[PDB]
């Protein structure tokens, strides 16, 4: 089957700046049928392009598409907010139809340090047999970040999931939360509970920490 | 073996119906309006200078009528002449009104 | 607000050729007919499909 | 206005089977095709196959050849994807897309469906366990919050004094967690000194294990 | 129409052609597809578009206006200022009237002909290796892959080489 | 015409022919006949009455009138008035000579059409088993009794009955 | 235009036919020639010309006149006149242009068709001794010598006498 690669993954751009996104395919697409979507966060794809170059109706004449045989690219000239988003590239061609993965366009900044807080897991969970550590990372940018857990100054791996916001509407900045798991038993066995954040904007590593069964 | 190669042209689910030399109603895919039916029922201080004329009617604010006197050395592209008009002066009449009228709003 | 074409009953804007409105006009203001309705056609004749 | 209508989110246990519903308006029916395609969370979008509404023709992608068949309802104008022995990993959302009434046609996926989630898991449902996040300060800028633990299946609801709290607000995406249940932490930044006097309720409402819970938050000493 | 192509021969008109005014379907080895034909389908536009625009361009009449409309009764002068509006008023209907007419029968006809000539120029494309099924459909007496088929709505089709095949076919 | 069927390669029409507007007529082993084509003779006639009607609808002109003649002389007013109704005479006198004209060379263009579609629909018809002598007859290269004709007149014949008597015939 | 032959499948004009504005160019055993064809020619002309001596008779305006200048301002009477005048100047203005687009229009879909017509006419001369090339030539399958192309642009070609060459040559 045809393999669609989209590059750079992701882009970094301020609005009026202009995006190009490119999209190779493994062979020739025939007929040049290639179509580009797009998708904001929790609604469906839009149709953007097809047949390579040509709009679908109802779209700017500041998104357009080019490009022929293996090789396309997806322009938009000024940037506007809303065509920050997710782009796709398919080619219907021929059976199976294919999609290249996923090209988010994102808005650049000014580099933002996050906020760091530690919260100890509540009593009431305690009661029901684990303890739940969060960390959270307040609005900063870029989304790179990097959330080590120790727990008395022993480096962990294996025990924490994190989950990241989506760029925000004003202020153009990444949240992140990291949730450390124990059971109670384990929990107890220690005393001292550290998350080390490092990031972009912090000139050294950042560690917040709090100590089990103090005020 | 062989195939089969066909030309068409495209529909759209509900037309419009137009007039043709022929046909007083026949359905085209689509069509647009060439008489301006409707209004904002306001009119718009742009670009043409509109002089308000409010309750003074231009005759009155040609002869200074006192209730007027905010018209003095006034301009004007379209002169609006209300309907709540009224003259507080002197009572007068005026031959050939409506050319006087005329060649002043001219 | 801006509109070239002014009538009494407010103004009008002047992109089609001809108005019904009012025969009082001020501006450039398209011409004043009797019909309130006329279709310009401009695509082919609809031929639904079969089904 | 061309509007595909997709039916309810779906929970199924493996093994099991799905048929998902696509209600179509706003065009002829029998004029176009329907393609479905689907989204497996954070991921991107995988072609499950095509269908003519008009002459009946059918396209599915290799994968899914021996698992799915997609059907339309003329009279209802309506069209359906059956999948049949479902593993964890269909779990995605499921779009339903017109195209052109031929396969080898010159366009592609106009207009796309809401999409409905269909959820593969043994987990049976289950209510959130809501517990607080607890500010304290070292006269400043401070952080306080919700966790949400252990539900199933999505979504979950979170609000602040029942939707009167909004700038600030950090609701994060679920994680699922390895139990197979999932869990989500709402934040919120707020004014260290609003912490004496001002209350804090978060209101969570999980409506598939008909669960609306409200906590509040303080720092306890 | 005035050459019997759209509502013509041609059966009816395709919904699902939403890229196009004109353009193929087709069936070969392979399957079916629907493409559009973009030259005439501009053609067609471009026509009709020039058209609009004469019609919406400079159309807005402007000089000084006597007073259409009248409080009391007065006698000549009046009963000829009505009159001069009403005749103005009457002549312009009128020309408004004719002019959609025209122009709507001549839009139809044109359309019709734009059909028309793209069916004729495949036809003569398509040379002796076809038949002309009545319908706006070929039957074309070789085996024609999708290159092939694409090479007919392109413009390259070389109807030499597949000439002896289709003949062959044809008359056996 | 514009089409060129009429007083075109067709060499003159038949008086008498009095059922119908276009027709056929047939020479086979049986005779010769001469009958009328209802379907197109209707589609020329239901335009050029929709036409007609179009022309003769709400033409009537109703609004109080000026006086149009005088006793004696007086000047400017009545100057005036004669002005008026002369330019708004020569108007409509005007607007009268170009609608008949146009009209006109459209209903000929039309009818010319009508029967060109009517021939372009009995060849494709005839697909392979005919040639087009050029004077608007068919040669039928295989045998053809009244019956087969009715089924080219009604719509219903089937080439690929006598395709291999005809193309043996037309090779050969 | 609508026929699609005059900047339509005929790729371009010939500046260098000044003896007609239609015609043959020929290539065969002997050389090649160029050749008007005045029977079209004149068909043409004479539609122009019917067309021209249509617009351009009787198109005089004669009657007594208003003033249409005035040096002072006066009032209500002048207002009306020149409103008249003004009128009056604008329906005939668009009655001029309207005209002059509907003619030409008109003159240049009437040429297209008498190119076209010459074409069919000639096509069907040739009945099954020469293929259609698209380019609005055509490809003639047997010897043919200038006499035999006068024949043609003559009207008195008899196919059935190089019939059996020329199928011999198409078929095989
Ligand atoms: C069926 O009818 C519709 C009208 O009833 C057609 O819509 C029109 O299509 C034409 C040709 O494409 C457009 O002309 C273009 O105008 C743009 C810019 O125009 C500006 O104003 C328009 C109208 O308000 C607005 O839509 C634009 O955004 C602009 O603000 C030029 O840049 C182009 O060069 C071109 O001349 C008309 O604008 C458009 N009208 C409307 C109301 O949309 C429609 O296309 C018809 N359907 C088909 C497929 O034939
Ligand atoms: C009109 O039609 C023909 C065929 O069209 C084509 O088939 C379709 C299904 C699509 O897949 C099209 O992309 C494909 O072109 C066109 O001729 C084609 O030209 C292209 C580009 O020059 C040829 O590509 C070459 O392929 C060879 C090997 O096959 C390579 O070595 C070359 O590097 C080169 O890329 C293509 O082969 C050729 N198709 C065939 C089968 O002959 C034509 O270009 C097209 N349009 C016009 C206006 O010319
Ligand atoms: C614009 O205003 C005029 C009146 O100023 C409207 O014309 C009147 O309409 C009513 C209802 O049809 C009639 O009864 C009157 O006799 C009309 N008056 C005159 C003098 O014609 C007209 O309808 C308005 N136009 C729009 C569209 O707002």
């Amino acid at each position: 089957e045809i393999v669609m690669t989209q590059s750079p993954g992701t882009l970094s751009l301020s609005p009026g700046e202009r995006a190009t996104l490119s999209c190779r395919a493994s062979q020739s697409v025939s007929m040049n049928y290639l179509a580009w979507f797009q998708q904001k966060p929790g609604q469906a794809p839009r149709l953007l392009i097809y047949g390579a170059s040509r709009r679908a109706t109802g779209i700017p004449d500041r998104i357009s598409g080019s490009g022929s045989g293996t090789d396309f690219t997806l322009t938009i000239s000024r940037l506007e907010p809303a065509d920050f988003a997710v782009y796709y590239c398919q080619q219907y061609g021929t059976s199976p139809r294919t999609f290249g993965q996923g090209a988010k366009v994102e808005i650049k900044r000014t580099v933002a340090a996050p906020s760091v807080f530690i919260f100890p897991p509540s009593d009431e969970q305690l009661k029901s047999g684990t303890a739940s550590v969060v960390c959270l990372l307040n609005n900063f940018y870029p989304r790179e970040a990097k959330v080590q857990w120790k727990v008395d100054n022993a480096l962990q791996s294996g025990n924490s999931q994190e989950s990241v916001t989506e760029q925000d509407s004003k202020d153009s900045t990444y949240s992140l939360s990291s949730t450390l798991t124990l059971s109670k038993a384990d929990y107890e066995k220690h005393k001292v509970y550290a998350c080390e954040v490092t990031h972009q904007g912090l000139s050294s590593p950042v560690t917040k920490s709090f100590n089990r069964g103090e005020c | 073996p062989g195939a089969t190669l066909c030309l068409g042209h495209h529909a759209v689910p509900n037309g419009t119906l137009v007039k043709t030399i022929t046909d007083d109603q026949i359905e085209v895919t689509n069509a647009t309006e060439l008489v301006q039916s409707s209004s904002t029922g306001k009119i718009c201080n742009n670009p043409h200078r509109i002089l308000d004329g409010i309750d003074c009617t231009l005759i009155d604010a040609l002869l200074g009528d006192p209730h007027c006197d905010v018209f003095q050395n006034e301009t004007w592209d379209l002169f609006v002449e209300r309907s709540k008009a009224f003259s507080n002066c002197y009572p007068y009449d005026v031959p050939d009104y409506a050319s006087l009228r005329s060649l002043v709003a001219s | 607000c801006i509109s070239e074409c002014i009538t009494p009953n407010g103004s009008i804007p002047n992109d089609k050729p001809f108005q019904n409105v009012n025969k009082i006009t001020y501006g450039a203001c398209p011409k004043y007919v009797k019909q309130n309705t006329l279709k310009l056609a401009t695509g082919m004749r609809n031929v639904p499909e079969k089904q | 206005q061309v509007q595909l209508q997709q039916s309810g989110a779906e929970v199924k246990t493996p093994g099991a089977s799905v048929k998902v519903s696509c209600k179509a308006s706003g065009y002829t029916f029998t004029s176009f095709g329907v393609s479905w395609i689907r989204q497996a969370p954070g991921q991107g979008l995988e072609w499950i196959g095509w269908i003519s509404a008009y002459n009946g023709d059918t396209y599915y992608a290799q994968k899914f050849q021996a698992r799915v068949t997609m059907t339309t309802d003329t009279s209802t104008t309506t069209a359906y994807m059956e999948m049949r022995s479902l593993r964890s990993d269909d779990t995605a959302v499921y779009y339903c897309a017109r195209e052109p009434p031929l396969f080898y046609s010159s366009w592609s996926l106009d207009n796309w469906g809401q999409g409905t989630l269909v959820t593969v898991s043994s987990a049976s449902t289950k209510g959130p366990s809501v517990f607080p996040l607890a500010p304290s300060s070292k006269g400043g800028t401070a952080a306080l919050g919700c966790l949400v633990k252990d539900y199933f299946p999505e979504p979950v609801t979170v609000s602040w004094n029942s939707g009167a709290l909004t700038s600030g607000v950090h609701t994060f995406p679920a994680v699922l967690q390895s139990s197979g249940l999932y869990s989500l932490s709402s934040v919120v930044t707020v004014p260290s000194s609003s912490l004496g006097t001002q209350t804090y309720i978060c209101n969570v409402n999980h409506k598939p294990s008909n669960t609306k819970v409200d906590k509040r938050v303080e720092p306890k000493s | 129409g005035l050459f019997g192509a759209i509502a013509g021969f041609i059966e009816n008109g395709w919904e699902g052609m939403i890229d196009g005014w004109y353009g193929f379907r087709h069936q070969n080895s392979e399957g079916t597809g629907q493409a559009a034909d973009l030259k005439s389908t501009q053609a067609a536009i471009d026509q009709i578009n020039g058209k609009l625009n004469r019609v919406i361009e400079k159309t807005n009449e402007k000089f000084h206006q006597i007073e259409k409309e009248f409080s009391e009764v007065e006698g000549r002068i009046q009963d000829l200022e009505k009159y001069v509006e009403d005749t103005k008023i009457d002549l312009w209907s009128y020309n408004a009237e004719l002019l959609v007419a025209l122009e709507n029968q001549h839009t139809i006809d044109l359309t019709d002909s734009e059909m028309n000539k793209l069916f004729e120029k495949t036809g003569r494309q398509l040379r002796e290796n076809a038949e002309d099924m009545g319908n706006g459909c070929f039957k074309i007496y070789h085996k024609c892959d999708n290159a092939c088929i694409e090479s007919i709505r392109n413009g390259t089709y070389d109807h030499d080489v597949y000439r002896d095949e289709a003949l062959n076919n044809r008359f056996q």
